[PDB]
C-alpha cells in the first residue's frame, strides 16, 4: 500500500488530480452561477 | 597541508566555469606544483553531464 | 584548414584523442597534471572540425576548441 | 477591437525586442558557450556536445528576430 | 523442431514496489532526474524494449504483454461507441428514417453556453453528428434495438478485462519462452486457418442467419419492431425457409454438394442495393464464405510437428538466380530474430492495406444508407488515408532501426540486402533523377496552365478544350471492367462497382454511386500523387540504405539510430541519422495524403455527389473539377476559398465546434514553426536568464531546467506541424460535408 | 496610402532588426571592457540577465492575455 | 622502430564490389591505402557499405579519404584486436606514412612527440577580438 | 456615459440582440413538442438567456453602438461611476490567487531543498507537506511583506551564477 501511494504522489497523477477538481470546482461555479461576467 | 581542507565548502571562483559562484564540496587536493589542485564535486551536473571539476587554489574561496 | 587549440587546463583522461575520428590529436608528455600527459594537436590539415574532442572533454570549461576556418578538401571531408 | 490589436502590436514588439536584445547581450558569451566572442559574429553553432547548441550565435538571434518582426509588421 | 507450449512460471513478481521508482526499466534512468531532459527520456524510452536489455525472451514478453494491453484499450473503445449508440443516439429514430435523420451519438452536458453543440439531428433527438459510419454498420448487422448495442457494450467491457488479465498472466504469471515466439510456421497455420479463416466463417454465419433476413425486412419496408428477433430467425425453419426457400432443405444441399440450391442467399449480383445503396448483403455473405474457405486452405501450408507442411526457411533458399547472388539466405533467422524487420514489413503492408480499404469502401459502399451518408463517406476515405500514411513512414523508420540496430554482416555476406546496401548509391541516384522528373513534368503542367491562364492564353493550357492528356489506359480499364459482366463474368449480374460505367444509383434522391469520368486533370492529379509517393518513398529508401554509413559519415551505425547529428563538421551534418530521414518523411506523407484527400473531396463534390432532380442530376459544385483543377489558383479558390465559406460562417450554430478547431488547428501548426525553424542553443540560453530570476526570488528548481534536445524539437515540431494540418483539414471537411451534404 | 503606409513599415522593421544586429556586432568586435570600465555600457552587460527576463515576463503577460481574451471571444 | 613502406602487391579482401568506392578524386588528387594482419578468415563490414572477407595474413583495402581508413581501423581495433595502418597514396606515385605516426597509437603517450598548437593559459584568459581586430586576415583571440 | 457609451439598460441595440437571440431559440423550439427533452433544454437555454442579459443589465454595464457590454479598466472612472467590479476588484482577486499560488510553491520548494534528494521530491509530490503548505498559504500577502522587509526573499548577487559577460 506504501508503494502504490507513492505511486499516486507521483508528479502525472497528482497534476491529474489536481487539474480535475480545479476543473471540477470551476464548472461547478459556472454551473451553480450562469454566465458571469463581472463582480 | 596546501589548499582547502577535505570535505568542505568552497565557491567556484573561475568565471567561465559553469558553478561559478556556486558550493561545492572539496575532494582532494594534489600536493605537488600543478596548476589545478583542488578537487571539486557539486551536486547540480553541467551541461555536458559532469559534476566534478579541478580548480587552482586562487580560483576557489571557502564559502 | 581548422584551427584546433589544448589549454592548459587539460587532464590527460585521453578522452579526445580517442574520440576523434580523422587522427588529428595525440599525447604528448607533461608535468602540469597527475596523468602526466597533455593533448596535441599536429595533424589539424586532416581536422573535419565535428567537435567531437569537445564532446569528450570532460574540463570545465572545455581544454580543447576548434574554430573553423578555411575549407579545403579534407576539412569538408569530401570523397570526390 | 483597437485595444486588442494594439497589445497584440505591444507583444510583437516587446518579443522581437527580446529576441534581438538578448543575442546583442549574450553575443560575448553565456553559461552554454562562455567564449561565443572568440567565434565571430555568425559561426554555424558548437557541436552536439553539452546537450546541443544549435542557433547559439547572435546572427542566430537576429534570425529567429527577423521572423517576429514579419509577425509584427 | 518440435512445436510446443514453452512457458516459464512467475518470472515476476506482481508488485507496486517499481511503480514508485520511474526510469526503472533504463540503467541510466534508474539514477534519477537531475535535469528536466530525464523526464522527456523517461517517456522517450518507455517501450524501447530492445533499449532496457539484450535479452530477446524479455522483449517478446514485454511486446506480447503489451499487445494484451492494446486490445483492452481498444476494446474498451468499441464498448463505449457501443454504449454511446445504446444510450446517448438516436439509432432506433434513424432505423425508420435513415434518409432524413442524421445519425448523432454525442450529447453535450449544458454548461457555459455549449449546448449549441446539440444540433438538431432529427428525430426528436439533439446532439453532435457523427460521421464514423457506427449506424450503417449496425444496420448491416441486423441491431434495431438499443438492448443489443448495451450487451455488445458489456461484452466488450468483459473481453477489455480478459484482454488485460491476459496479458498480466502472461507477464507475471506464465511467460512464453524464446522458442514459443520463434514458431513462425504453426504461427502464421494459425493466423491464416484460425484466426482469418474462422473469423469469416463465424461472420458468413451471422450474415447467413441475422443479417440477410433483418435486412431483408427492413428493406421490404417491415418495421424494426415486427421484425423478428435475430434468435427466432435462429431458431425456426419456417421463417427462413419463406424468406429463403433453399433453407428449406436445411444443410443437406452443402453435403450433397448441391450448392447451388444456395442461390437464394449466396449470390453474383454485383452493382449495388436500389433500395438502400450499398452493397448486397448476399454477396457480401458469400464473399465471406469464400474468404473463410480460401483461408483455412491457406492455414495447411507450414510444416509445425508433422511431415506434412513447409518449411519456410527451405522455401527462401531454394530460390536464387544468377543476378542476385545467394538470394535470401539469411532471411528467416533475420524475421525470426528481429522484431524491428518483421514491424518494418508489417507496418508497410498495414499501411497499404488501409489505403486499400478507404478506396473499397468508397468505390463499393458495402453498408446501408452509406453512400448517400457523404459526410460518412468523406471522413471514411479520408481517415483511413491518413492511418495508411503513417503506418507506412512507420515501416521506414523501423527498417531502418533494423538495419542499425539488428543487422549483422557475418550472415548477409552476399544476399539480396548486402547487394542492395553495395548499389544504394545507384538506387538512390536513379530515385533522385525521376522524383526531378516527376515534380517537373507534374507540378510545371501546373504552372504553364497558371502562366497561360493569367496571360489570356487559354488555348495553350494543359485542359480538355486545349492541349490535353486523357488517361487512355485507366479509361480503357474501366470500360473493360464495365463490360466484363457480359464476357469475362459470365455469372457476374453486374459490374463490381458503378465507377466503372453504367446508370447511377440514387437512395432519397441523392446520389449514391455514379460513372467517374477521367480527364486531363485527373491525370495531372494523378502524376501529382505518383510524384509525392516517389519523393516519400526517396527519403525513406535513403535513410534507411544511408543508416549504417555513408559517404559523408563512414561510421554512423556507431552513432546509433536516432542521433542530431555529427557536428558542423565536414561542410554541416545536421540531420544525417535515420530518425531525421522519418522526421522529413512524415512531412512529405503530409503532403502527399492532403492531395489526395483535396482530390477525392473535389472529384466526388463535383462529378459524383449531388442530388437527383427532373431530368438531370444536379451536383454540390456543380462539375466545375474538369475546368477548375488544372491551375493552381482554381484549386485555392473554387476548392479552398469557395468550400472554407461553410467552417468560416458556422458560428452560432451546431458546427461553431469545427470553426473553433479551424481555428486552432491554424495555431498548433504555425506553433510547429517555432520549434523546427529554431535551435536548442538559444532556448537555452533564454533559459539561463530565467534561471538567474529564479534564483533571485529563490524560487530555482532543484531539476535543472534544460532546452529540449535537438531530435525532441524536430519531435515536437513535426507533431504539431501534423497535428494542425490534420485538425485543419478535417475541420474544413466536416464542416462543408455536413453543411452541404 | 494603403501602399506608402506597409511599404514604409516594412522597410522600418528590417532597418530597426538591423540596428540591433549591428550592436551585436559591435559588442564582439569593438566593445573593449578595459576601456568601458564602470560606465553605463559595461553596466548593461552586468545584468543583462534581468533586462532579459523582465522581456520574457512583459512578453509572456501580452502574450497569454492577447491570446486568452481573443479565443474568449 | 621504423617507418614501413606500402606494398602494392598485397592481397585484398574477398569483396564483390560496391558503387560507394573510388571516385576521379583518387586519379586526380589522392587517395588512401589501408594494410593490415589478420589471424584468420573473417567477415567485417566495410565502411563504404557491404560485408568483405578479410583474408589470413595481409590485406589493403583503397578509400577516398582518411576517416574510412580511421573508421575500419577503429573497427578491427575494437572488434578483432587487429593493428592496421594505412598511407596517402598521390598520383605521380608518392607514399605518405598517416597513421600510426610514431609507430604508437596517439591515445597512449609516447616518448618524442613534440606538442602542437598548445596554449599554456585557459579559455578565460583569452584576449578581446577588438586587440585581435586589423590583423591580415579574420584571426579569432586563440590564435595569438 | 464613459467614452460616449451609453447603459446597457437603455441600449436599443442590447434589447434588439436579446430579442434576436431568443428569436432563433424559439425558432429552433418551433420544431419539436411541448413535453420533450429537446423542448425543455431549449426553454432552460431560453430562460438562461434572458436572465443573463437582465443580470448585465441590473449590474450597470455600459454598451456601445453594438448593444455589447464595455468594461472600464480605469481605476478613477471604475471608481467615480460604480464600475470597479468589472476591472479592480477581479484584478486584486486574481493577485491573490495567483500569489497564493506561487507563495505555496516557494515554499514547498524552500522546505524540500533541505532534504537528501530535492529531485526526488519535485518528481514525487509529497502530499503532507504540500497540504499543508497549501493551507498555510492564506496569508501569503502578510508573508511575504514579512520577508521582503526582513531581507529574506532575495538572494544576494555573490551567490547567484552569470555568464562570464
Ligand atoms: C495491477 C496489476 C499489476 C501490477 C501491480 C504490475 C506491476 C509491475 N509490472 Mg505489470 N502488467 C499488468 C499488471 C500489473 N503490473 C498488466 C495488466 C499488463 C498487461 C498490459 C502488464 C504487463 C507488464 C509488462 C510488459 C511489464 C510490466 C512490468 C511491471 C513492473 C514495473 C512496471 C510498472 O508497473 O510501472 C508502471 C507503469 C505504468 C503505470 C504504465 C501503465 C500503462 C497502461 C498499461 C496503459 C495505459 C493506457 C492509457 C490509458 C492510454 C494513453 C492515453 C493517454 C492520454 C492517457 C511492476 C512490478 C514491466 C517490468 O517488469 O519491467 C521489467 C514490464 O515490462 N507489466
Ligand atoms: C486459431 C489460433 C489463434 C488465434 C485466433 C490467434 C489470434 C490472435 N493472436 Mg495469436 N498465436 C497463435 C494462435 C492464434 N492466435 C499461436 C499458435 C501462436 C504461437 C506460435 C501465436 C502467437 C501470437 C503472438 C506472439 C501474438 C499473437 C497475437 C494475436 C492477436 C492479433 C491481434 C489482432 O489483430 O487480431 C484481432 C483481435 C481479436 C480478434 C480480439 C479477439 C481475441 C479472442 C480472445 C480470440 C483469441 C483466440 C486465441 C487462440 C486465444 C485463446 C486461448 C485461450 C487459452 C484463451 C489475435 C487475437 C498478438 C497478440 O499478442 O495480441 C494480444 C501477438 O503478439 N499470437
Ligand atoms: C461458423 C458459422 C456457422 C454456424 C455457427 C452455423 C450454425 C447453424 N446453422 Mg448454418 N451455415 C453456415 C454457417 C454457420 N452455421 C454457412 C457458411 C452456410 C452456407 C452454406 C450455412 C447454411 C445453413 C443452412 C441452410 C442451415 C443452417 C442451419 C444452422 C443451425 C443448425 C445447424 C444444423 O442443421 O445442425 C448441425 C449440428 C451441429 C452443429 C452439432 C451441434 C453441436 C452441439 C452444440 C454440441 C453441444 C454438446 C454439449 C456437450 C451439450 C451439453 C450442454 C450442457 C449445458 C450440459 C445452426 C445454429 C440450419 C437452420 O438454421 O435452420 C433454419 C439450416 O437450415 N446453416
Ligand atoms: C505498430 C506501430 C508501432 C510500434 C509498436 C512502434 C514502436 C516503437 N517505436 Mg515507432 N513509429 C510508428 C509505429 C510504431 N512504433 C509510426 C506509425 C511512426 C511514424 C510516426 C513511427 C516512428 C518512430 C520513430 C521516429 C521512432 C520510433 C521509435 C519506437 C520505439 C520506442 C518507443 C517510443 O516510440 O517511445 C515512446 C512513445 C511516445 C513518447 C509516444 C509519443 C506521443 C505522441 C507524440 C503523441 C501523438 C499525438 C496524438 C495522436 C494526439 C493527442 C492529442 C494531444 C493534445 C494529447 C518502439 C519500439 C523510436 C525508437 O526506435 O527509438 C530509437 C523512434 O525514435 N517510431
Ligand atoms: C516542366 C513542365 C512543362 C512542360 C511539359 C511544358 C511544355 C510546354 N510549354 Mg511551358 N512552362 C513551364 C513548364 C512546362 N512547360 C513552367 C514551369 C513555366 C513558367 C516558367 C512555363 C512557361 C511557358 C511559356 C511562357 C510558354 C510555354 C510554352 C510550352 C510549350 C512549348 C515549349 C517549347 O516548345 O519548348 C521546347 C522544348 C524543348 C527544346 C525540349 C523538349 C523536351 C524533349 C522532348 C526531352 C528529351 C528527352 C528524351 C526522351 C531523351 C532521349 C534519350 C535518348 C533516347 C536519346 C510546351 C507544350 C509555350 C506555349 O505557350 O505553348 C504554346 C510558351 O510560350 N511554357
Ligand atoms: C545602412 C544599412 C546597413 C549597412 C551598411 C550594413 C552593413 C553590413 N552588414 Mg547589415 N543589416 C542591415 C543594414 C545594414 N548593414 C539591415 C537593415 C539588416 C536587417 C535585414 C541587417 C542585418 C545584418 C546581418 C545579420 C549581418 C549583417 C552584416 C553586415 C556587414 C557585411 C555583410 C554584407 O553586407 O555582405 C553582403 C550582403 C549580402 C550578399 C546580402 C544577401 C542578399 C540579401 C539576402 C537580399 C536578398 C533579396 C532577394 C534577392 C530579393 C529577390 C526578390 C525578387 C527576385 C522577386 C556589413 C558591414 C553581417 C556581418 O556583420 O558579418 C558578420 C551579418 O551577418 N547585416
Ligand atoms: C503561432 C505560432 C507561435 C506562437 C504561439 C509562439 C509563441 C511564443 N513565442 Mg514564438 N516563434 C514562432 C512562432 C510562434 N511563437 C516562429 C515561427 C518563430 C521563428 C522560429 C518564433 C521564434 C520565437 C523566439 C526566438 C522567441 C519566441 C518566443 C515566444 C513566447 C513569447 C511569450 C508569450 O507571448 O507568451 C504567451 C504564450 C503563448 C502564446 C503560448 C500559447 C499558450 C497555450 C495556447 C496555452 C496552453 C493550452 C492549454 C492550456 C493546454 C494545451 C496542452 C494540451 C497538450 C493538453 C511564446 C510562447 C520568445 C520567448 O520565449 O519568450 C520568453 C522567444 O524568445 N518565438
Ligand atoms: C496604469 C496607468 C494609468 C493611466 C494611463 C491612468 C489614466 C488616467 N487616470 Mg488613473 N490611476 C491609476 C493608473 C492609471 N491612470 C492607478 C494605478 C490608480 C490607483 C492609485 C489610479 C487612480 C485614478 C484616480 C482616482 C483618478 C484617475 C484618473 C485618470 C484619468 C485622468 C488623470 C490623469 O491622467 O492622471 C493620472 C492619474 C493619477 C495621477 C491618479 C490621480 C488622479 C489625478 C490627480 C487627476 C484627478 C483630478 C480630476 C479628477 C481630473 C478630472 C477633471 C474632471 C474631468 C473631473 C486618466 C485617463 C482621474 C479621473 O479621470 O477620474 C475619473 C481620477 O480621479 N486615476
Ligand atoms: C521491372 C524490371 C524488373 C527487373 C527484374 O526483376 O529482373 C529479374 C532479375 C532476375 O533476378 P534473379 O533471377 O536473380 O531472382 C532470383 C531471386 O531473386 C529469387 O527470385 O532480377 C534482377 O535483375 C535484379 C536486378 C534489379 C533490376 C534493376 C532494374 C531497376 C529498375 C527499377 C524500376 C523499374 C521501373
Ligand atoms: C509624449 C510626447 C512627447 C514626448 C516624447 C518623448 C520624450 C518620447 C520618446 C522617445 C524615445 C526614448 C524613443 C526611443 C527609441 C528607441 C529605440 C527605437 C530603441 C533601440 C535600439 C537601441 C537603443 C540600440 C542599442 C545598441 C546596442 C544593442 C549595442 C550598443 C550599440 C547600440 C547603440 C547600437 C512630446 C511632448 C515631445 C510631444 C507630444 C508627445
Ligand atoms: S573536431 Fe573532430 S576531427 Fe577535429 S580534432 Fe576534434 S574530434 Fe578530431
Ligand atoms: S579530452 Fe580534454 S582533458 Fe582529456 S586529454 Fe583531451 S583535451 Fe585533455
Ligand atoms: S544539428 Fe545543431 S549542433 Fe548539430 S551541426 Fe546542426 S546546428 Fe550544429
Amino acid at each position: 500500500m506504501k508503494d502504490f501511494t507513492t505511486y499516486l504522489s507521483t508528479a502525472p497523477v497528482i497534476a491529474t488530480i489536481w487539474f480535475t477538481f480545479t476543473a471540477g470546482l470551476l464548472i461547478e461555479i459556472n454551473r451553480y452561477f450562469p454566465d458571469p461576467l463581472v463582480f | 597541508e596546501v589548499g582547502p581542507k577535505r570535505g568542505s565548502l568552497v565557491k567556484i571562483l573561475r568565471p567561465e566555469s559553469y558553478w561559478f559562484n556556486q558550493v561545492g564540496k572539496v575532494v582532494s587536493v594534489d600536493q605537488s606544483g600543478v596548476r589545478y589542485p583542488v578537487v571539486v564535486r557539486f551536486e547540480n551536473q553541467n551541461y555536458a553531464g559532469v559534476t566534478t571539476n579541478n580548480y587552482a587554489l586562487d580560483e576557489v574561496v571557502a564559502a | 584548414a581548422h584551427i584546433v587549440k589544448i589549454y592548459d587546463t587539460c587532464i590527460g583522461c585521453t578522452q579526445c584523442v580517442r574520440a576523434c575520428p580523422l587522427d588529428v590529436l595525440e599525447m604528448v608528455p607533461w608535468d602540469g597534471c597527475k596523468a602526466s600527459q597533455m593533448a596535441s594537436a599536429p595533424r589539424t590539415e586532416d581536422c573535419v572540425g565535428c567537435k567531437r574532442c569537445e564532446t569528450a572533454c570532460p574540463t570545465d570549461f572545455l581544454s580543447v576548441r576548434v574554430y573553423l576556418g578555411s575549407e579545403s578538401t579534407r576539412s569538408m571531408g569530401l570523397s570526390y | 477591437g483597437d485595444f486588442l490589436v494594439h497589445h497584440a502590436i505591444a507583444l510583437g514588439l516587446h518579443t522581437t525586442t527580446l529576441i534581438l536584445v538578448k543575442g546583442a547581450l549574450d553575443a560575448r558569451g553565456s553559461k552554454l558557450m562562455p567564449d561565443k566572442k572568440d567565434f565571430g559574429y555568425s559561426f554555424p553553432c558548437d557541436g552536439p556536445g553539452r546537450g546541443g547548441t544549435c542557433d547559439i550565435s547572435a546572427y542566430d538571434a537576429f534570425y529567429l528576430a527577423v521572423f517576429w518582426m514579419l509577425n509584427t509588421i | 523442431k518440435k512445436v510446443k507450449i514453452a512457458v516459464d512460471r512467475n518470472p515476476v513478481e506482481t508488485s507496486f514496489e517499481k511503480w514508485a521508482k520511474p526510469g526503472h526499466f533504463s540503467r541510466t534512468l534508474s539514477k534519477g532526474p537531475n535535469t528536466t531532459t530525464w523526464i522527456w527520456n523517461l517517456h522517450a524510452d518507455a517501450h524501447d524494449f530492445d533499449s532496457h536489455t539484450s535479452d530477446l525472451e524479455e522483449i517478446s514478453r514485454k511486446v506480447f504483454s503489451a499487445h494484451f494491453g492494446q486490445l483492452g484499450i481498444i476494446f474498451i473503445w468499441l464498448s463505449g461507441m457501443y454504449f454511446h449508440g445504446a444510450r446517448f443516439s438516436n439509432y432506433e429514430a434513424w432505423l425508420s428514417d435513415p434518409t432524413h435523420i442524421k445519425p448523432s451519438a454525442q450529447v453535450v452536458w449544458p454548461i457555459v453556453g455549449q449546448e449549441i453543440l446539440n444540433g438538431d439531428v432529427g428525430g426528436g433527438f439533439q446532439g453532435i453528428q457523427i460521421t464514423s459510419g457506427f449506424f450503417q454498420l449496425w444496420r448491416a448487422s441486423g441491431i434495431t434495438s438499443e438492448l443489443q448495442l448495451y450487451t455488445t457494450a458489456i461484452g466488450g467491457l468483459v473481453m477489455a478485462a480478459a484482454m488485460f488479465f491476459a496479458g498480466w498472466f502472461h507477464y507475471h504469471k506464465a511467460a512464453p519462452k524464446l522458442e514459443w515466439f520463434q514458431n513462425v510456421e504453426s504461427m502464421l497455420n494459425h493466423h491464416l486457418g484460425g484466426l482469418l479463416g474462422l473469423g469469416s466463417l463465424a461472420w458468413a454465419g451471422h450474415q447467413i442467419h441475422v443479417s440477410l433476413p433483418v435486412n431483408k425486412l427492413l428493406d421490404a419496408g417491415v418495421d424494426p419492431k415486427e421484425i423478428p428477433l435475430p434468435h427466432d430467425l435462429l431458431l425456426n425453419r419456417a421463417i427462413m425457409a419463406d424468406l429463403y426457400p433453399s433453407f428449406a432443405k436445411g444443410i443437406a444441399p452443402f453435403f450433397t454438394l448441391n450448392w447451388s440450391e444456395y442461390s437464394d442467399f449466396l449470390t453474383f449480383k454485383g452493382g449495388l442495393n436500389p433500395v438502400t445503396g450499398g452493397l448486397w448483403l448476399s454477396d457480401t455473405a458469400h464473399h465471406h464464405v469464400a474468404i473463410a474457405v480460401l483461408f483455412l486452405v491457406a492455414g495447411h501450408m507450414y510444416r509445425t510437428n508433422w511431415g506434412i507442411g513447409h518449411s519456410m526457411k527451405e522455401i527462401l533458399e531454394a530460390h536464387r538466380g544468377p543476378f542476385t547472388g545467394e538470394g535470401h539466405v539469411g532471411l528467416y533467422e533475420i524475421l525470426t530474430t528481429s522484431w524491428h524487420a518483421q514491424l518494418a514489413i508489417n507496418l508497410a503492408l498495414f499501411g497499404s492495406l488501409s489505403i486499400i480499404v478507404a478506396h473499397h469502401m468508397y468505390a463499393m459502399p458495402p453498408y446501408p444508407y452509406l453512400a448517400t451518408d457523404y459526410g460518412t463517406q468523406l471522413s471514411l476515405f479520408t481517415h483511413h488515408t491518413w492511418i495508411g500514411g503513417f503506418c507506412i513512414v512507420g515501416a521506414g523508420a523501423h527498417a531502418a532501426i533494423f538495419m542499425v540496430r539488428d543487422y549483422d554482416p557475418t550472415n548477409n555476406y552476399n544476399n539480396l540486402l548486402d547487394r542492395v546496401i553495395r548499389h544504394r548509391d545507384a538506387i538512390i541516384s536513379h530515385l533522385n533523377w525521376v522524383c526531378i522528373f516527376l515534380g517537373f513534368h507534374s507540378f510545371g503542367l501546373y504552372i504553364h496552365n497558371d502562366t497561360m491562364s493569367a496571360l489570356g492564353r487559354p488555348q495553350d493550357m494543359f485542359s480538355d478544350t486545349a492541349i490535353q492528356l486523357q488517361p487512355v489506359f485507366a479509361q480503357w480499364i474501366q470500360n473493360t471492367h464495365f463490360l466484363a459482366p457480359q464476357l469475362t463474368a459470365p455469372n457476374a449480374l453486374a459490374a463490381t462497382s458503378l465507377t466503372w460505367g453504367g446508370d447511377l444509383v440514387a437512395v432519397g434522391g441523392k446520389v449514391a454511386m455514379m460513372p467517374i469520368s477521367l480527364g486531363t486533370s485527373d491525370f495531372m492529379v494523378h502524376h501529382i500523387h505518383a510524384f509525392t509517393i516517389h519523393v516519400t518513398v526517396l527519403i525513406l529508401l535513403k535513410g534507411v540504405l544511408f543508416a549504417r554509413s555513408s559517404r559523408l559519415i563512414p561510421d554512423k551505425a556507431n552513432l546509433g539510430f536516432r542521433f542530431p547529428c555529427d557536428g558542423p563538421g565536414r561542410g554541416g551534418t545536421c540531420q544525417v541519422s535515420a530518425w531525421d530521414h522519418v522526421f522529413l518523411g512524415l512531412f512529405w506523407m503530409y503532403n502527399s495524403l492532403s492531395i489526395v484527400i483535396f482530390h477525392f473531396s473535389w472529384k466526388m463534390q463535383s462529378d459524383v455527389w449531388g442530388t437527383v432532380t427532373a431530368s438531370g442530376v444536379s451536383h454540390i459544385t456543380g462539375g466545375n473539377f474538369a475546368q477548375s483543377a488544372n491551375t493552381i489558383n482554381g484549386w485555392l479558390r473554387d476548392f479552398l476559398w469557395a468550400q472554407s465559406s461553410q467552417v468560416i460562417q458556422s458560428y452560432g450554430s451546431a458546427l461553431s465546434a469545427y470553426g473553433l478547431i479551424f481555428l486552432g488547428a491554424h495555431f498548433v501548426w504555425a506553433f510547429s514553426l517555432m520549434f523546427l525553424f529554431s535551435g536548442r542553443g538559444y532556448w537555452q540560453e533564454l533559459i539561463e536568464s530565467i534561471v538567474w530570476a529564479h534564483n533571485k526570488l529563490k524560487v530555482a528548481p532543484a531539476i535543472q531546467p534544460r532546452a529540449l534536445s535537438i531530435t525532441q524539437g524536430r519531435a515536437v515540431g513535426v507533431a504539431h506541424y501534423l497535428l494542425g494540418g490534420i485538425a485543419t483539414t478535417w475541420s474544413f471537411f466536416l464542416a462543408r460535408i455536413i453543411s452541404v451534404g | 496610402q494603403a501602399a506608402l503606409y506597409t511599404h514604409h513599415q516594412y522597410i522600418a522593421g528590417f532597418i530597426m532588426c538591423g540596428a540591433f544586429a549591428h550592436g551585436a556586432i559591435f559588442f564582439i568586435r569593438d566593445y573593449d571592457p578595459e576601456q568601458n570600465k564602470g560606465n553605463v555600457l559595461a553596466r548593461m552587460l552586468d545584468h543583462k540577465e534581468a533586462l532579459i527576463s523582465h522581456l520574457s515576463w512583459v512578453s509572456l503577460f501580452l502574450g497569454f492575455h492577447t491570446l486568452g481574451l481573443y479565443v474568449h471571444n | 622502430w621504423t617507418v614501413p613502406t606500402l606494398n602494392p602487391d598485397t592481397p585484398s579482401p574477398i569483396f564483390g564490389g560496391s558503387t560507394g568506392g573510388l571516385l576521379r578524386k583518387a586519379q586526380t588528387e589522392e587517395f588512401y591505402v589501408i594494410t593490415w594482419e589478420a589471424k584468420k578468415e573473417q567477415i567485417f563490414e566495410m565502411p563504404t557499405g557491404g560485408a568483405a572477407i578479410m583474408r589470413q595474413g595481409p590485406n589493403l583495402l583503397k578509400f577516398g579519404k582518411k576517416e574510412q581508413c580511421l573508421a575500419l581501423t577503429t573497427q578491427l581495433r575494437n572488434k578483432f584486436k587487429l593493428t592496421p595502418c594505412f598511407y596517402r597514396v598521390f598520383p605521380d606515385g608518392k607514399v605518405q606514412y598517416l597513421h600510426p605516426a610514431d609507430g604508437v597509437y596517439p591515445e597512449k603517450v609516447n616518448a618524442g612527440r613534440v606538442g602542437a598548437n598548445q596554449n599554456m593559459r585557459r579559455i578565460g584568459q583569452n584576449v578581446n577580438p577588438i586587440k585581435v581586430k586589423f590583423s591580415g586576415r579574420m584571426m579569432s583571440p586563440a590564435e595569438i | 456615459d464613459i467614452a460616449g457609451l451609453t447603459p446597457c439598460s437603455e441600449s436599443k441595440a442590447y434589447a434588439k440582440l436579446e430579442k434576436k437571440e431568443l428569436k432563433t431559440l424559439e425558432k429552433r423550439l418551433k420544431q419539436y413538442e411541448a413535453d420533450s427533452a429537446p423542448a425543455v433544454a431549449l426553454k432552460a437555454t431560453m430562460e438562461r438567456t434572458k436572465a443573463r442579459f437582465a443580470n448585465y443589465a441590473k449590474a450597470g454595464l455600459l454598451c456601445g453602438n453594438d448593444g455589447l457590454p464595455h468594461l472600464i479598466a480605469d481605476p478613477g472612472l471604475a471608481l467615480k461611476y460604480g464600475h470597479a467590479g468589472e476591472v479592480f476588484i477581479p484584478t486584486f482577486g486574481f493577485l491573490y490567487v495567483a500569489g497564493y499560488i506561487g507563495y505555496v510553491g516557494r515554499q514547498y520548494l524552500i522546505a524540500v531543498k533541505g532534504e537528501a534528494k530535492p529531485t526526488d521530491k519535485e518528481i514525487i509530490i509529497d502530499v503532507p507537506l504540500a497540504t499543508k503548505l497549501a493551507w498555510q498559504g492564506a496569508g501569503w500577502p502578510l508573508a511575504a511583506v514579512q520577508e521582503l522587509q526582513r531581507g529574506t526573499l532575495l538572494e544576494k548577487e555573490e551567490n547567484i551564477t552569470v555568464s562570464p559577460r
